[PDB]
């Protein structure tokens, strides 16, 4: 019954100061301990400080200089805060739970582009065939995630009842803004009589698209 | 603190196959040794941890040991979905990672299906037409996107998504997109594929006003 | 590399005597200069005094009476202390770097509500619709931090993990209170499944509220 | 020491526009003369200085120019995030700063929402509703504290916050407050807004235990 969800700005200028909120449940703050690690985009995980349960805390020497952690029991959070960030601080942070010496659960995931720009919606726009597939069991679609940025989105297909045959490849990086391109399978029985349609989600610009996905007629 | 080392940077075997990982402190780690496992759009998984223990959750063909400095983590029966970054953590001496191992299966057949741009998507001065490429085995494929006749070669960009906790398969996925109006200068798009698992390749087509 | 941080108290009592501290970062103040300039409310930006690189400080003939500045090195750091305040100093007081005349960096803000009179921690209630808003993807929100003084306090929408949509209006005077409201805009998606909170900071009353936004019931 | 002046003390144009701002010293300012941009709750920026030279990160659009007395900031296309207020720093004689310059943009439309007491802060003897107004351009907006036909004018204070670094609109909130007692005295409670983006007007209501 342990969770572990964490809050943060999705961008942060450069030379500013990055500062995120770890919010457990299903356990105390003062029977437990908490820490802060990361992925650097393009690299390997990284621990940077620990919150201790009788409120002491250590930090990553290399880290140190310029992050601090810290909690606040009553609400059930640990904090961090990074002073003079870089670009290469970029990527998602996770907070986690510790016990004899490692951790065992924590960790739902939370990323976090830290360059000197700002956000950006999505633009979803349908993936259909152009007539071609008909009667075989099985058609794909998609589902054009496209011109977004800091960084993730997060399709579903059908409100997630789909699931398998879904397929959202990564995302490449434009003239400065991301774009992806998801798609799902599905037999010809669903694409007719029952409909398929994509979901989007971009939270650091609040967006919640829609896309139904419907057949080209032409 | 101690710096880890996770030496086959990266292995591959396959179902079945018996795999074995390494890691090695500078410095005795007595056995306090955990190995997280990551799977790329996850946080982290403990499959053991001070030095040989299965987590509370983790299957059976997991299994540690070592010695400080020396460890090791086998995974007695390879299977499909186990490729993932395994990363040894340290915590006697400081508490650090490991570069981690990663760890792709073998396997082998593609899959394909084009889709022209959205009434929307080109009704705003913009076509992307973008050709997918699903489930196919040898990661290494290789596209071509024509046009009548014309083969437009740049505009496109793609990705190709990682090795299935399924179907130790790969999928790719690109696009070509232009200008909305020599979209609007065509009928014909057409996207060759070419894999192995076929010599002649691969080809699927679309035209304009066609859907 | 060069930051420029000035700490202080909020209020001061009038007769009394002002002393903030500029705490400088990314360079050497035996190789710089730095000097304080303020914007009395309601007034345009004002040039108070300068601590050169070779310790002579100088004085804005005015502000010189009663102002004065000083640096320590060892700590890196220029102050201010002026004795005598009057409620025309009232504003924020900035530190600053100087090159051949003027200031390239530096400025990092810092205000002075400057009465006779004492604090007042802010009180935060919700802001939600009475049933009302359902189905639009979007629904507002927002809180009122009242009846708090000096200024500022400073809210963050689920920990600044919002962003877009964020709009926290300026305040207004009471019977000696300022009190604010600021509002938030999200999909209706986002507000029932997953919890939209403000959060509000008031500095001069190390106050940390957050108050939750759940939705009415009547 | 030398006075600056900044004669039009608020400009507004419309992105693409070229903007012109002024200040005049009283003494030859001997084409020591800076421009610093400053941008609502942010410490003030350098854009240009030495009368007409581009800081190190100030976009071009930025231009100085002037000669002892009279200077010139010219922005060579208005984008929209640049509204702001830009004042003239003059260190020949003796530092001194300009009144300052405001800039605003073009555009036009609204949106509403009211905002009962809470459950809490009523509790206390007060009630206070609220009317929000987000994203509306042009800045003038009308609002109308009515209740049950009523329409008590008075006990209600309201804000506009800065141009949008964004979508240039205002927004613009308003309370009305009341004892938990009157406000207690009644289900009924509207704000009517006006615009121009409409004739008929807007107006939102609410019904005391109602929510």
């Amino acid at each position: 019954q342990v969770q572990l969800l964490e809050s943060g700005p999705g961008l942060v200028r450069p030379s500013e100061t990055l500062s995120l909120t770890c919010t457990v449940s299903g356990f105390s703050l003062t029977s437990f301990s908490v820490s802060w690690v990361r992925h650097p985009s393009g690299k390997g995980p990284e621990w940077m400080g620990r919150m201790w349960y009788d409120g002491y805390t250590a930090y990553n020497s290399a880290l140190k200089s310029r992050l601090s952690i810290s909690r606040d029991t009553s609400k059930n959070q640990v904090f961090l805060k990074m002073n003079s960030l870089q670009t290469d601080d970029t990527g998602t942070y996770y907070c986690t739970r510790d016990l004899y010496g490692g951790y065992p659960l924590g960790f739902w995931y939370f990323d976090f582009w830290g360059p000197g720009t700002m956000v950006t919606v999505s633009s979803v726009f349908p993936l259909a065939p152009g007539s071609a597939a008909q009667t075989n069991s099985m058609v794909t679609l998609g589902c054009l995630v496209k011109g977004y940025f800091p960084e993730p989105v997060t399709v579903t297909w059908n409100s997630g009842a789909l699931s398998s045959g879904v397929h959202t490849f990564p995302a490449v990086l434009q003239s400065g803004l991301y774009t992806l391109t998801s798609s799902v399978t599905v037999p010809s029985s669903t694409w007719s009589s029952q409909a398929v349609t994509c979901n989007v989600a971009h939270p650091a610009s609040s967006t919640k698209v829609d896309k139904k996905i419907v057949p080209r007629d032409c | 603190d101690i710096k880890l080392t996770q030496s086959p940077s990266l292995l591959s075997a396959s179902v079945g196959d018996r795999v074995t990982l390494s890691c090695k402190g500078s410095q005795n780690i007595n056995n306090y040794l955990a190995w997280y496992q990551q799977k790329l759009g996850e946080a982290p998984k403990l499959l053991i941890y001070n030095t040989n223990s299965l987590q509370t959750g983790i299957p059976s063909r997991f299994s540690g040991s070592g010695s400080g400095t020396d460890y090791t983590l086998t995974i007695s029966s390879l299977q499909p979905e186990d490729v993932a970054t395994y990363f040894c953590y340290q915590y006697n001496n400081g508490y650090t990672f490991g570069a981690g191992t990663k760890l792709e299966l073998k396997r082998t057949a593609p899959t394909v299906s084009i889709f022209p741009p959205s009434t929307e998507q080109l009704a705003t001065g913009g076509a992307s037409v973008v050709c997918l490429m699903n489930n196919f085995y040898p990661r290494d494929i290789s596209v071509k996107w024509k046009i009548d006749g014309t083969e437009r070669r740049d505009g496109v960009l793609d990705s190709v998504t990682d090795q299935d906790s399924k179907d130790s398969t790969y999928s790719m996925s690109s696009t070509l997109s232009l200008t909305k109006a020599d979209y609007e200068s065509h009928n014909l798009y057409t996207c060759e594929v070419v894999h192995k698992t076929s010599s002649s390749p691969v080809v699927k087509s679309f035209n304009r006003n066609e859907c």
